[PDB]
């Protein structure tokens, strides 16, 4: 999924 | 205060010891100046003062979430993905940094490594070691100590706390403002410089506009889909549609202050560490008010203004609780602290 | 001959008498109101300065100040701790609560007794010191935004304003919140109104044993007058009556209820607390007779930004005989506390 | 630190 | 490159259909596993289910967005995890203006567009969805259960594993692709398309299989020496021109829909969806693929890569060989053109 | 993640 | 044991590895009573002199004032003018403020639960420095090395008072609120000159009786707060503890000796008179999951909070990705000591 | 101020 991180979007498996 | 700055150009400062000691009080200063007009601004330390003594203890450092860059476009328009890695220390980082596989390419001049990153940002995708909590300032610093700001930002106890970034070539930073157009601060410890690309205020909605018309999707899906940071446009592009921008490299030992509402994007040229944080002064306010935010999920970051609005605008409340309190704002003007300048 | 026992007496202004502010503040002394330091009016039953009190519950309270007193045997120490800012609602919501409700009584000796009692426990919340008016821009009676004083030459001159002197206070008040015993600054006049809620109860000592007070409370805290000449000046000393009338000080006490006046005449010393939620508005103001008490009023010296105003003004413009002997250092003249203003010659 | 008002000394932190 | 190692289709009678692993051993007589890639028409008369009117409810629970990055016909594929969502709403996508199919007028001009913009505009692949469309009762070819040695597995270890022996769901849209991969353990593998668009497929014959790894190697050197079978993670994609280039053999077929892909042991495969589709899919065996499974090379990188145990293939089938190749001293070379053993009735 | 698709 | 505080009077060959002797006094079961007293050898002196720290500046001072009665009140730290420590001297050891007479313990503390309302005293608290020479190596608060250093190893994050020394300038009446560590954490404590603190321990294993009681009678503040007693302003006298059946333990510290506080030990305390007082925060790995199950302050944003993602992945893999799914469910008995003990045993 | 030896 993902997770809204400080440099944007972040992906994660 | 339409007089200062009227080109709206990114302007670098030299402030003295005396003058450095107040963090907020050069923050006015350089407003009184117009140099947030540009959005973008850099502040070079005296050469006297240091953050830290020495960077040769730093290896056991660890990154938790490192992200791997891959950036899909073309003719200027490209979309950036973070894919989250598995942790490892700052030793890692740099050998992979330095490996030839990843490290800079050979270039004379700053035009030749621009034309570089955006002819390859697409290939060979980097690693950005990227939002990490921490700080490299010594505990006894108080000078310009990104940990400990202490603005009004702090009225609100994520935003006024460090982070720390270990980037490599061609990593780079999306198009955007900073969460709810705060200021933000940049400080680059030590290693390969950081180029940046900066829109004025003023002009941000052009940007907008055209952001909108490349990627209309985004658009319908999300109001500030900018506010993702996975937006990527070329200065050639910015160019070839008549947006006013301007670019800055930024060294090592060199402060970057951007602006509220002001868009920027850069690149680093190879392995180097920033330091950052977001900070807010009574100017900010405004923009605080006005913001415009993510809309689709849910830990998109918001911070309730109400509290400023009580502390620094009484006389507003209720206008601004009633969904009256139409202000336009002007980006000329500087924060009302700069009056003592003005 | 008027007035001699300096109690303090109530006022029913016909609406007619209620037009000239000045006149009937002139009019009070020429009866000896002013010998007990503290009167009453009660306006005409048809006057009302707003029409509507419901459109202020949005209010912001910019520095509500939790009340922590210290002290044992009728002597205490009130320390104001600032709060963040809330609401008018808010604050109205708190008060009105179990935690800080009015407790139930019988008679206003039960609730004067049990707040001495109970002064030190449960700190209430004071919104205190508000910038701001309730009264509607057409009221051109009483109204404490415009009083048309002789006070208002501060600003003509120097431009300078002072905050709850020169311009008006908002008070939010609840249950157990005080005022401390002192006079106002530069021992001026005082004016209160209370628009809507609880009473206010008040003690009251005679300007003509205001030294007394001073005396008996240097006396209870000696440290505090070797820190400062006017320490009474901090309003953080409390003293109960029952103190007053164990060393010999005069006083008085008056309630005043909603829609109602309480005017403090120069070097006045009072106090007094709420009974529960309620709201009052004050300011400063001044007379003819307010120049000689300004200029012997002894003030704060252990603070830099204390309200001081300059008297020059005042001397050069109404006091033409004084201003050599005065600005010399040689106006000896004593105060005669039972003198009416000037202005009551009209009456006397 | 202390602030000086018409009700007093005010004592913020 | 070779004319022995072509792609063959067939068309057999239902007669001929019913019985699974026989025609599997029949298309193995006619030479088919040589291209590594054969195709089957069913007949008329087959029906796997009497209608797709039910699936638009249905969930893709871990649906991937396909970035490619590379350039000069060689590229690597990131799987990106998204939110999962039904086939509407992933049917929205894939027919949208943004990532619909472009208008072409031939095969190879959708060829040409799909090597010309595969890093551009990635799509969202709806790959390894658990389930199955065919309905319970029928028999005639279903993925859900095939009946072959591979049940082994299940049966004699009672082991279960996503995709190999159990029906995995594919829902495709335009550019979506595979890498060039061999299935796991170097399994056979049956591709049916239910509805939709084509599926297009390249080929290697296995006989060439290694070349192709060690080109492959050549070209990706620093992700060889992490892992040998760096194959395996199905992220490398490479053109039909850098094949010819460096002289590997392939061929490629276009697979509609109602039609069946069989990938034989050891045969390098790749391909790209040509729309909005949806496929099933599982791994089987033949006595031949014994010995493929014993010689497998695997990937030594990941925890959950797929490791099968070759002990009771072996002493239920080479018993002779056993105790041998437990021991370890089993240097039996595979020759890729011999049929299955099971084709006795055949030749 | 490793699931057949390959890598994700 | 019976779980009451306990002193030790090490050797200097046992005092000089600071870890070893921690795990060595809860091998003798220490940690029970939330509280230990360590009386260093008399040769081991931390500073040569303390009259050279006379113009050290004492930043914000604070007046505490005290509500309250029936033996439950509040405490409110009200900030006043900066002053140095000889100004703060002059005031402690004045008439108005200097302790009163007394004969025995009892009668001080007596006069100090009877008179805790009135004078409010002004205490030195939260200045950050250290007393300590620069090569002191034995029992140095400016640099325990304990596992609590791993945070800023691995990020470089500091939190003054629990990573760094605070000194405190202490006169009389004087009083610190029932609370735990931040992040149930150890504490360290040394009294460098002056006159004694009386200390008040609960035993770790009664902690919840305390906040149950705390939550008790003051309900509006535990409906703000999960953990009101966090804020440091909830005073309870003894004769209330002994009432509702909590028990305690006490003990008054002189100049030159440590006192040690254990994970989830709450304490409170008093100042006979002036003094100054150095402290910070350690752990151990007995300490992990303390921190993993602490109970933290949810009002306000600036409160302490340490990850211990390092912490558990580093000494806890075993748990870690259960742990952090939210899965691990480890229940904590207080009786048990530190691991690093194990050599004793 | 959110201090160690409390709400200052
Ligand atoms: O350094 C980076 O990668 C991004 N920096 C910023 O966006 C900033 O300092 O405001
Ligand atoms: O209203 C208060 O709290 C105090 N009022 C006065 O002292 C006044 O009106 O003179
Ligand atoms: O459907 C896909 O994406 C891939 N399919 C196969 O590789 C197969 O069926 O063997
Ligand atoms: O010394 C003080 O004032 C308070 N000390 C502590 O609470 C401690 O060391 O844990
Ligand atoms: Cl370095
Ligand atoms: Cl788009
Ligand atoms: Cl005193
Ligand atoms: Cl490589
Ligand atoms: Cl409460
Ligand atoms: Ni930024
Ligand atoms: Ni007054
Ligand atoms: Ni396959
Ligand atoms: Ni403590
Ligand atoms: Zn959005
Ligand atoms: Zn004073
Ligand atoms: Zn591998
Ligand atoms: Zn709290």
């Amino acid at each position: 999924x993902v997770y809204n991180t400080k440099s944007g979007w972040r992906w994660y498996t | 205060s339409e007089t200062l700055n009227p080109s709206a150009r990114i302007m670098t400062f030299y402030p003295t010891m005396e003058e450095f000691r107040n963090f907020s009080r050069y923050i006015a200063y350089i407003e009184s100046q117009g140099a947030h007009r540009a959005g973008l601004a850099k502040v070079v330390p005296p050469k006297e003062w240091k953050p830290r003594a020495s960077y040769d203890d730093i290896d056991d450092l660890v990154i938790p979430a490192p992200i791997q860059q891959l950036v899909t476009g073309q003719s200027g328009l490209f979309t950036q993905y973070n894919i989250q890695k598995k942790a490892m220390t700052v030793r890692e980082f740099r050998k992979i940094a330095n490996s030839d596989k990843y490290c800079t390419p050979r270039y004379s001049e700053f035009e030749e490594l621009e034309r570089k990153y955006w002819k390859n940002l697409t290939f060979n995708p980097p690693i950005y070691g990227a939002d990490v909590n921490g700080t490299l300032y010594e505990k006894h610093v108080d000078e310009w100590n990104i940990g400990r700001l202490r603005t009004i930002l702090d009225l609100v106890e994520g935003v006024n706390t460090p982070y720390l970034y270990f980037g490599m070539w061609k990593t780079s930073f999306a198009w955007h403002t900073e969460d709810m157009d705060l200021y933000s601060i940049n400080y680059l410890h030590f290693g390969e410089p950081k180029s940046w690309y900066s829109v004025p205020p003023e002009h941000g909605k052009r940007l907008e506009r055209l952001a909108k018309g490349f990627f209309p999707g985004s658009a319908q899906s999300c109001e500030a889909f900018l506010r993702h940071k996975m937006t990527l446009i070329s200065p050639l592009m910015l160019k070839k549609y008549g947006i006013p921008f301007d670019k800055v490299t930024q060294e090592a030992g060199e402060f970057m202050i951007t602006f509220p509402y002001g868009y920027h994007a850069g690149f680093n040229h190879g392995f180097n560490c920033a330091e950052s944080t977001n900070f807010a002064t009574r100017r900010w306010i405004e923009y605080g008010k006005q913001a415009v935010l993510c809309s689709c999920r849910k830990d998109m970051v918001k911070i309730s203004m109400d509290v400023f609005v009580r502390k620094f605008q009484p006389e507003r409340y209720k206008l601004w609780k009633a969904g009256k309190d139409n202000t336009v704002i002007d980006h000329t003007l500087p924060t009302p602290e700069a009056a003592e300048f003005l």
